[PDB]
């Protein structure tokens, strides 16, 4: 091959917008559940 | 009174279980188990930060829980083992007047309502403070004295 | 090496300077809830304060 080799990072670009979309979407999900606790450990934080 | 159920663990009795509203409470720091087989098979929920174990009552048949107020004027207070007074936000009693084994045990305003419960407290010199559990209108609230220990 | 030197050492000194005056309007919002009695310090300015 005249070419070189392709690394971990070189994925099409479907290939990526579909693991951005997953990674977002779980990402998302730990994102509010982790400022849903946030809060709730403010409130018990804040009736001592 | 007469709502007030022993904690008995391998060979002694280390705390009381009350009946207050819908609920029997038991601080968390006293190990054992309830005395009347009915109280002791009931599932509880443990908070750490209240030092509680709470559990609704089988009110079916159990008619006799207490009567409580979260209303807390200064005055004086009957805590079975003796008077107790509250005075800003701390009620407190003779350094004498109470010791480890007595938690659990209620305190009662002059209507016969609980108020508090007893976990421990703090000597003070003349004096002891008492770590109670308290409530307002809308939640349980815990009371600690600097160098409270259980009890 | 001087104007870096001289630069870095003002740079530091004012970052000093910045948390001075931060544990000094600390210490002064602060003195009047550690003198009364009771004390009872809201939670806003517990966090922001740390106390």
């Amino acid at each position: 091959a005249s070419h070189t080799t392709l690394g971990v990072q070189d994925i099409s670009v479907t290939a990526m917008s579909w693991v951005q979309k997953i990674t977002g979407g779980v990402g998302l999900v730990v994102a509010v559940a982790a400022l849903i606790l946030i809060v709730v450990l403010c409130v018990s934080f804040s009736r001592h | 009174n007469d709502c007030i159920f022993e904690v008995k663990h391998e060979g002694k009795v280390t705390g009381y279980a009350c009946l207050v509203g819908d609920k029997v409470m038991k601080p968390a720091h006293v190990k054992g188990t309830i005395d009347n087989a009915d109280l002791a098979k009931l599932a509880f929920k443990r908070s750490s930060k209240y030092d509680l174990e709470c559990a609704q009552i089988p009110v079916h048949m159990k008619s006799d829980a207490s009567k409580f107020t979260h209303e807390k004027p200064e005055g004086y207070y009957n805590w079975h083992h003796g008077a107790v007074q509250y005075s800003g936000g701390r009620f407190t009693i003779p350094t004498g007047a109470g010791k480890p084994g007595d938690s659990g045990r209620p305190i009662f305003d002059n209507k016969g309502r609980v108020v508090a419960i007893v976990l421990g407290g703090a000597n003070e010199g003349a004096r002891t403070a008492l770590s109670v559990v308290t409530w307002n209108k809308d939640i349980v609230t815990k009371i600690t004295p600097e160098g409270a220990e259980e009890w | 090496v001087v104007v870096v030197s001289v630069a870095s050492f003002v740079l530091l000194s004012m970052v000093g300077v910045a948390v001075g005056m931060c544990m000094c309007a600390r210490r002064r919002c602060i003195t009047p809830y550690e003198l009364t009695p009771g004390a009872t310090v809201p939670f806003l300015l517990s966090l922001i304060c740390c106390i």
